[PDB]
């Protein structure tokens, strides 16, 4: 988990 | 305790149970009696012998003023509705054939029709059958327009502000404008003969019509429009209407303390009139888990969701698009709430709730079913990372990508290409270029999508910091330029401590990425000068994490109406 | 050119030929011994009048470029008028 | 003596849309509309089928790279004319 | 509205294209370029494919009169012409072809 | 263009006019087939005679009241327009019976 | 360009708009009106209110005499049964109930009852509900047998024969021969009062009874009394319902250039006859699929259920045992098909279809869910086989041994033990053991079936020759066997170019089987021998593989019926 | 495969 929460 | 039944409840068990000999006459009883009758049908079953009747618009008349037992209408008629029988669209026709017959009447049965029109055609939107609503509403237009004095300009502005809400849940959104500018015509010519209308429910459409297309700088100039009309004689009904909407155009404008007043006042507007049953009480819940969901109180968002759709499920039957859009909603707000955690399944089981729904009830090319079909690939591309199995994690993710392309077509084909919703799929499928192993695919996406938002929304917003992070983890974790990362991680710092402050639980990937970030170009000596602000974010998270649940921080009687009005229009 | 057009209570609804062969039957009652009156004994003045309004809106919105609107069959005569058109074959 | 004319190509399908991406089939597909519309665009091919149901190379690419049928009539999938 | 001005310039520049009238072919080509910087990349597709379909239509034109040169038997076209090829989706000189037409021996 | 019913007894003439149109050309319309003097025949609309000077879209016969479907009335006489008949009264069958 | 809308089209959507005022007056109108007024209704979306009017017999008869809109009205029927409604039972048990109120009237008066049971009775055996198709005969030849003389024997054996065809397709095999033997005494009665009724479609359907209990011998043997029997006054329907029936008993005992000429003539007139989109001509091409499937053609099989699936898929709508055997035939031909290819995505949901409909129209214990069950599971060992995974390759065979034994033990419930169809689940459940590492009884099930199959075709059969491949290849490859392995190959090998030549395409399977059983063995010139031949019989499928559509390949016959009758009989 | 069509 690194690209913080999906738009 | 053995508690014998009612007469009444024994009398109406022995007329269903004999309802075939007494069908003619059952139709004659009073409104009370004969919605019983009826709801007795369906409480045996016997769903058949209660089609036959509610297709029929005259009965549906009648059992349409029961407004005690409408909650049991909702479940009455949504029973129908996936049983078999259309009878949203039997209803629909039936009327406007029997609205296009009295166009040579006179003023009394027109009026007679046009308010069967208003409580059948606000039925069918309240159970979300807009597509069938409209056609409804549609018919009560064209009987406005036969007679052109004062007296029926003010039901052609009636129906028109109708005719904006079921062409919004409809996702008709290039209709909704020549609908509004139809409804100013009307207004205008009303407004002039020395009858002022109240311009407050029409403009609350707006707020949302024009949030739906991502036009939120004219969102909020609408939001503004729509509360200055409020007025204490207006219905509950359209002032709780007009918040919830105003709430959704002033969180996306990133603005949340005055967010916060507009959607507590709603949903405690929306509890002590409707009650914690009414679907119009889980519609602003609704609406209130869109501004926790962005202000980063992600916590307490999943439990109003949840709320939100078990209101929905019990009112709204099984296959409704109200119950799919709360299905979709609490699918978005359990990924966010467990992406950290890794585990989707209940999410994943919401998701694919809102899809079985929507493509059960809509076409293939609805822009609603885009919205829903994003949530499901999220979850599945963060399914096909979690999981170990190589030719699982392939074909998953090879899935999500046609459901992004999917998505990314329906919103593109009626946002155009220079919206925030285009430009969120954009960023979605660059995260998922990401894990695919496209870093080269991958860069572009973002870049279109930085580019789009910051046109649009600003060169600084939230949505933008949001997918710049997005951009930050390509270049740092799996291309190598450091260099660019270093702006980028640094773009979305200041941002996400600008509306949530230090304590914002999204820099967690964006303080560890510095982390990273500087642990292969030298310079360990900010590699600790940002580990202690990653331990300082541990310590301002955890300590204001602990907070009451929304449901009852409203409390009772919070604020009163005409005072959140005031504060927040001055503001 | 016209077409006498009688009803079973004797009550006539000349119109146009050329409007009055959009039913097949009434082509085939002009067909043969006897633009004249043909006997209508059995279908009544009070549908057959409305069958004659269809006659002018069929053929004026033949390939019409806007959408027609629906031909207003009322409820009281909607079972009688019917079996009109199937009997007309209109 | 000398003439000159223009001739408005079209691919040979009549169903005018891609089913897989929904963009017209004239035009570049979803994949090649979603990174680069010029780089990408020279290769946006229609390839027919066995069933006679012409879709985007890439879209059908992608279709297949997923599941083995035909979108619109679930036979099975044989290309005979690339485009 | 800038979509109404791209059918408005598509409307006028198919008519411009077709006719021989240009000032230059790069010039055109320079201001195909420019809306795709200041308005948007995917606002200039169907104008820039009505531009590089002129352009290859010298290229297929000299493979066009090559390939009745390459021909095995001897068939002479007569009357010299030379076709500009237009994509269907592009192009805004679709209108309405209802009528029918059939060309006589000449050509 | 206006569409009309002509009935003096029971004799009806479903033939189209121009809105424009005066009463004088359409009573040339009814002796085609009634074979009857033009001068003696007149018209009477909600029992009220129409002059022939004035054109159809001065009588209230606008072309947006006058469709194929639902075209207006007219009278005529050389009033005795009787009526068809009478449908079959269908029950209401929400009245109490 | 916008038509208007007809008269007609347009007082039926105001009298059904008024449905509620004249539903018990829409019951007086002519006949083609009432069904276009009860077609509007399923159009509407108003399927309840269709369905309190097709549930009442006294309206529903009025709407089947209207045999122009047939086509319409068996999508309305099907529409209504997965809707909820039970239309089938209750004309069903509403039929039976006039029969019983009518026996004891004048058989005058009966005859317009059995009438009625025929036209409903022949459709709803024509709609795949013969469980309920069933009382409706049953209520019309127990009707019918009160009273015996001349007249009624006529309708009593065309009660039965019919009786015979709702029973044979519901998988009543055991109640079909007592059928039959209700149907010799009633012929007798016929015959010995100086009168003769044609048997083609009373023999010709014992023939397929016969065919499904697997006695084949006994079935073909059958045919010849159904071929000779039929004549010029026939009609189309029953012609094409022997030569469709003799065309599988003909391809089972492996007689393909007889059966070539069967029904490649059924196909053609039923086409000819009952146009292209017909229920009949669907199971004309669903056993013209059969006779294809059954003599190598399985590139071309596929390319006709198909062609047969999308009839009754648009005649009736799913849920239905029509759509359902149609899917658990294309399910399997494309089993067969992608055998190689690898590429079964499509045969599962073609499997998976006709198990999620039979399941739902059927019980559990009925032997049609038997030869659905059966094909899922074949296609289900080959998807597991393909993937790399060891936790779906356990649970799709444990899926794919449950199914074979439901199939099994469904099968034996009405077959037996020593019949084909419960041999053939054995040598498929060997297969599956033969990747489920159970070795050590894989060859105890194929060797179970290996000598009831010898037992009851013999030595020279290709159903035999199939699992004797099959069984073979679990010695080659598990058993290590080599010995008692290369003695069925060749068995295998030389029916194969006896019957079908050197182009069938088992002989990879067993070719291939002997360059690696030739390979360990020992021996290294013969390898590169059928090394050689493997070779050749890619050089000739190359030019005997023509990929023709074998629809346009019986455009028309030259050939009329009494010549195709008459060539079967004088080849036996 | 190993084994030949199924039966
Ligand atoms: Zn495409
Ligand atoms: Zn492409
Ligand atoms: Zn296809
Ligand atoms: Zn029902």
């Amino acid at each position: 988990q690194k690209r913080a929460s999906g738009q | 305790e053995w508690i014998p039944e009612t007469l009444y409840n024994t009398a109406i068990s022995a007329v269903v149970d004999n309802y075939i000999r007494s069908r003619r006459d059952i139709r004659s009883l009073p409104e009370n009696i004969q919605f019983d009758v009826y709801y007795k049908l369906y409480q045996q079953g016997r769903l058949c012998q209660l089609g036959s009747e509610f297709c029929e618009l005259e009965v549906f008349a009648k059992v349409l003023r029961a407004l005690d037992k409408r909650h049991l209408l909702h479940h009455c008629f949504q029973a129908l509705m996936d049983h078999g029988v259309k009878v949203a669209s039997v209803l629909a026709y039936s009327f406007s054939r029997r609205c296009s017959y009295i166009a040579e009447s006179d003023a009394a049965v027109k009026e007679k029709a046009i308010q069967v029109g208003f409580v059948l055609g606000g039925f069918l939107s309240d159970a979300g059958w807009y597509s069938d609503a409209e056609k409804v509403f549609l018919s009560c237009l064209q009987l406005c327009t036969l007679h052109d004095e004062m007296l029926h300009w003010f039901r052609a502005v009636e129906c028109c502000v109708r005719l904006l809400h079921v062409r919004n849940g409809n996702c008709k959104y290039h209709l909704g404008e020549e609908t509004f500018k139809l409804a100013q015509t009307y207004m205008d010519k009303l407004s002039k003969h020395g009858q002022q209308a109240n311009k407050a429910a029409l403009y609350g459409e707006l707020c949302a019509l024009l949030f739906a297309k991502s036009h939120y700088d004219e969102a909020y100039k609408w939001c503004i429009e729509a509360m200055k009309e409020i007025t204490a004689g207006l219905p509950v009904k359209v002032v709780v209407d007009v918040l919830r909407q105003a709430s959704k155009a002033c969180v996306v404008k990133r603005e949340f303390k005055k967010a916060e007043q507009l959607i507590k006042h709603a949903v405690y507007l929306a509890r002590d009139h409707f009650g914690s049953k009414h679907p119009k009480y889980s519609d602003t819940l609704l609406d209130y888990g869109f501004y926790l969901l962005n202000v980063d109180n992600i916590c307490q968002s999943v439990a109003i969701y949840q709320a939100a759709l078990d209101i929905r499920q019990s009112v709204f039957g099984g296959k409704n698009i109200h119950v799919a859009t709360a299905h979709e909603d609490l699918a978005y707000s359990s990924y966010v709430h467990q992406y950290s955690s890794g585990k989707f399944d209940n999410a994943l089981f919401h998701a694919e709730r809102a899809i079985g729904i929507i493509t059960h009830i809509l076409p293939e090319d609805h822009l609603l079913l885009a919205s829903s079909k994003r949530v499901k690939a999220l979850i599945l591309e963060e399914i096909a990372i979690d999981c170990h199995n190589k030719e699982t994690e392939q074909r998953l993710l090879q899935e999500a990508h046609d459901l992004h392309l999917s998505s990314l077509q329906l919103a593109k084909k009626a946002f155009g290409e220079f919206n925030v919703q285009t430009a969120k799929h954009y960023g979605n499928l660059g995260r998922l270029y990401q894990s695919m192993r496209k870093f080269k695919e991958a860069e572009e996406m973002h870049i279109k999508a930085i580019q789009i938002k910051e046109q649009l929304l600003g060169q600084e917003d939230y949505e933008v910091a949001l997918s710049v992070g997005h951009l930050a983890s390509l270049y740092n974790y799996d291309m190598n330029q450091y260099e660019n990362a270093e702006k980028l991680y640094l773009r979305s710092i200041a941002i996400g401590k600008k509306l949530f402050g230090e304590g914002y639980s999204g820099l967690e990937y964006d303080y560890r990425g510095l982390i990273k970030l500087y642990n292969s170009i030298g310079n360990y000596e900010k590699v600790f000068e940002y580990h202690n602000v990653l331990s300082n974010w541990n310590r301002l998270r955890d300590r204001q994490y602990s907070v009451t649940d929304a449901l009852e921080d409203v409390s009772t009687s919070p604020q009163s109406t005409e005072e959140v009005v005031q504060s927040f229009l001055i503001s | 050119m016209y077409v006498k057009l009688i009803s079973s209570d004797g009550h006539e609804f000349i119109v146009k030929r050329e409007h009055a062969l959009t039913s097949g039957t009434i082509k085939a009652m002009l067909s043969g011994p006897g633009t004249n009156e043909v006997n209508f004994r059995e279908i009544p003045s009070h549908v057959l009048s409305k069958v004659c309004m269809y006659f002018t809106y069929k053929v004026r919105y033949t390939n019409s470029s806007t959408e027609i609107p629906e031909f207003p069959i009322a409820p009281e005569i909607a079972l009688e008028l019917l079996m009109a058109a199937n009997f007309l074959d209109c | 003596k000398k003439w000159n004319a223009v001739a408005l190509w079209a691919w040979d399908i009549v169903v005018d849309n891609c089913a897989i991406c929904r963009n017209h089939i004239m035009d570049l597909c979803i994949e090649c509309q979603a990174n680069q519309a010029s780089a990408t665009s020279e290769e946006c091919t229609v390839a027919w089928g066995v069933c006679n149901h012409a879709f985007h190379f890439h879209c059908i690419s992608r279709w297949l790279k997923t599941r083995q049928v035909c979108p619109l009539d679930n036979r099975e999938w044989e290309f005979q004319k690339y485009g | 509205d800038k979509d109404v001005f791209q059918k408005f310039y598509a409307r006028m520049l198919a008519k411009r294209l077709i006719h021989g009238l240009s000032m230059s072919m790069d010039s055109e080509e320079a201001m195909i370029n420019k809306l795709k910087q200041a308005c948007g990349y995917e606002f200039t597709s169907k104008l820039h494919r009505m531009y590089t379909d002129m352009s290859v239509s010298a290229d297929l034109n000299n493979k066009f009169n090559n390939f009745i040169k390459n021909q095995d038997t001897v068939i002479d076209l007569g009357i010299s012409f030379q076709i500009y090829v237009l994509q269907a989706g592009a192009w805004p000189l679709t209108q309405a072809p209802s009528s029918t037409f059939a060309i006589p021996q000449e050509l | 263009d206006v569409f009309l019913m002509i009935r003096r007894h029971k004799t009806t003439i479903f033939t189209d006019a121009k809105e424009s149109s005066t009463v004088f050309e359409l009573k040339r319309i009814v002796e085609g087939i009634l074979k009857r003097p033009p001068d003696e025949q007149r018209l009477y609309k909600d029992d009220q005679l129409l002059d022939d000077g004035k054109t159809l879209g001065e009588c209230g016969f606008t072309s947006q009241t006058a469709r194929p479907q639902a075209p207006a009335t007219v009278g005529l006489a050389f009033l005795c327009i009787e009526p068809f008949s009478s449908p079959p009264e269908l029950p209401d069958v929400m009245k109490p019976q």
